[PDB]
């Protein structure tokens, strides 16, 4: 399956990705696509914070889903 | 002191501004407290041997713009400056503390 | 009428650093670059701006004092806070990207550039970055910020009262200025001054409702409550990490960014407290590129504004450059940058007038291009 | 609303300010107390044209737009000589090279 990575200013990124993968693997993912280590990563689902032990099954992610991202403000 | 005060370019140009306004200048400042300028041994002018007329016209402009707008926070036109007098005015505001 | 009259490169290549004017010379502390090690224990950057000469210079590390202890001198962060009480920087907060928490107050002379750690009491603030910190007397008030332990935005004021050192979380009355971070606080007379900032509009937690303040919010020290403010007409747009500073009894906020809109501002705001009012100003002059987390300090009538993080020309630049706006620009100041745009010969300028245009025009050499 | 005014005679120039709604009169009040000529004694211009007492400043044509600080506009200066007035001569300033 596929689903979207959105940043708030508008960097989108896909990702092919397993249901039972972790949020620390999708988190891994989005460092390979972009360089972002996921200690700088937020991710959001719904209004839902992610945990990093949960897996994407645990959160009813299905497919074409776009997870929101939050980064680390080291620019401000 | 006098409400005007009278400067005198190099060529014999006679200006009177408001002493207030003068005082944008602090050498004019200084020279208006000169020593002894008290009672009637005050004299109420400065001459400027070095400085002449098309200079310290724009000078007395100067001063007139920059109390009319001290504070001002709305757009003004700025204050022009030709390129023929920029590197006079400039050495006449170094000496005159403006 | 203000007017942007110097704009120098060549300076710290910083944005989300802290800075302090002491007199006519600029502290500038730490900060984030893009590219420069953030993981590693270092220590924190002091580079100082002489507004008269127009010089950058750097101080050198910190050395161990006795044999066998660690340098005394806070590690490289970003997103700290610093304060200036009589002879005395306060620094606090911030983060780097891998040492976890810190929220030891740091304190360092402006004389001796000794750096020393007070013994504090009272309910220390966790840990945070994007907070504010401004002073009333020796009461330096901790505002805002995002809490790197409780993972939340925060909205409490923490006041250190530094004659005994002693720090207290404020019950405060009034209704709180919303959790937020990379807010401004400003000090006009007792009461501080609380703008813009990132925010949640249902609570302390990101939950994508991101969120630009604008409404401006109001505490009153003395009687330690937030006040219910009148509307005004006109407001400056949300924003984050602007630069807010008081001149002559007025709040200024410039530039910031807005990630709902993607903007970033280069734009200049003036709130008078008396009339409760805002206005937009423009300077004369071209000034910087819209930018964010700048820092801003006052030299007398002027401000030096510098450093920063703007889109590049994810495609951001960190800024090494300095601008001054003068709001009270003489006619010798007026003089010089004619004679400079008009590109006339200055050999028979007296020298001390050609020691200032050349200081208006000369970079520093701390940093080359990017 | 307020404008400003260089009144020029010979080789004096006064640098003065006053609202577009004040008189020539008035002006003539700031010129007596400064050159010592009461105001019978004195004719004020915009440029060839003799201005009234009882005329204001905006009535005459100047107005805040055109008379401002870094840009004053030039009131022209006559005293009486004897019988008659003098003729208006305003004598210019230096130039820059």
């Amino acid at each position: 399956m596929q689903i979207f990575v959105k940043t708030l200013t508008g960097k989108t990124i896909t990702l092919e990705v397993e249901p039972s993968d972790t949020i620390e693997n999708v988190k891994a993912k989005i460092q390979d696509k972009e360089g972002i280590p996921p200690d700088q990563q937020r991710l959001i689902f719904a209004g839902k914070q992610l945990e990093d032990g949960r897996t994407l099954s645990d959160y009813n992610i299905q497919k074409e889903s776009t997870l929101h991202l939050v980064l680390r403000l080291r620019q401000g | 002191g006098s409400m005007y005060v009278k400067l005198i370019s190099s060529d014999g140009h006679e200006f009177i501004v408001k002493r207030e306004h003068a005082l944008t200048s602090g050498t004019i400042k200084a020279m208006l407290s000169g020593p002894g300028q008290f009672a009637e041994n005050e004299t109420n002018e400065v001459n400027f041997r070095e400085i002449p007329s098309h200079v310290l016209s724009k000078v007395c402009m100067y001063f007139t713009y920059k109390v009319r707008y001290t504070n001002s926070s709305t757009e003004i036109p700025e204050f022009p400056i030709a390129p023929e007098i920029a590197l006079e005015l400039l050495m006449a505001a170094n000496f005159l503390d403006c | 009428m203000l007017r942007w009259t110097v704009h120098l490169e060549g300076g710290p290549r910083r944005v989300n650093h802290a800075a302090v004017a002491v007199g006519h010379r600029v502290y500038s502390f730490g900060g984030y670059c893009s590219g420069e090690d953030y993981e590693t224990l270092r220590q924190i950057d002091v580079h100082i701006f002489n507004a008269v000469s127009l010089r950058w210079t750097k101080l050198p590390p910190v050395k161990s004092a006795i044999r066998g202890q660690a340098p005394v001198v806070p590690y490289m962060r970003y997103g700290h806070s610093t304060v200036l009480i009589d002879d005395t920087v306060l620094l606090w907060g911030g983060r780097n990207d891998t040492e976890g928490a810190c929220n030891v107050l740091y304190a360092f002379d402006v004389n001796t550039h000794k750096w020393f750690t007070p013994r504090v009491s009272g309910t220390v603030p966790g840990a945070r970055d994007g907070h504010s910190a401004c002073v009333l007397g020796k009461i330096m008030y901790i505002f805002g910020g995002y809490e790197q332990q409780a993972d939340c935005f925060s909205n409490d004021i923490h006041k250190l009262d530094t004659s005994t050192m002693t720090w207290t979380l404020i019950c405060t009355k009034g209704s709180p200025a919303r959790w937020r971070d990379f807010h401004s606080a400003t000090m006009l007379g007792s009461h501080m001054y609380v703008f813009g900032g990132r925010a949640d509009r249902f609570g302390p937690f990101h939950s994508n409702n991101e969120i630009y303040c604008n409404r401006i919010r109001v505490f009153d020290t003395r009687t330690e409550a937030w006040l219910d403010c009148p509307p005004t007409p006109v407001l400056p747009e949300g924003r984050r990490s602007h630069s807010a500073f008081g001149y002559n009894g007025e709040l200024y906020i410039f530039g910031g960014y807005n990630a709902r809109l993607n903007r970033h501002f280069h734009d200049l705001w003036k709130f008078n407290p008396v009339s409760f009012t805002w206005k937009k100003i423009e300077p004369k002059g071209k000034g910087p590129c819209p930018r964010r987390r700048q820092c801003c300090c006052i030299v007398g009538d002027k401000i030096v504004l510098f450093g920063g993080t703007s889109p590049s020309p994810f495609d951001l630049i960190d800024h090494s450059d300095l601008h001054i706006l003068d709001f009270s620009p003489s006619l010798k100041t007026l003089c010089k940058l004619a004679v400079i745009q008009y590109n006339l010969d200055q050999s028979c300028l007296p020298h001390d007038i050609r020691w200032e245009l050349n200081a208006m025009t000369t970079n520093s050499n701390i940093s080359r291009p990017i | 609303m307020d404008v400003f005014l260089m009144i020029r005679r010979h080789k004096t120039t006064i640098f003065t300010d006053a609202k577009e709604s004040s008189t020539v009169f008035e002006l003539k009040r700031i010129v007596e107390g400064i050159l010592k000529r009461p105001p019978d004694e004195q004719r004020l211009y915009k440029d060839d044209q003799l201005l009234d007492d009882g005329k204001t400043l905006g009535e005459c044509g100047f107005t805040s737009q055109t008379a401002r600080p870094q840009a004053p506009a030039t009131v022209g200066l006559a005293f009486r000589a004897d019988d008659t007035f003098e003729a208006l001569c305003i004598e210019p300033f230096s130039s820059p090279p």
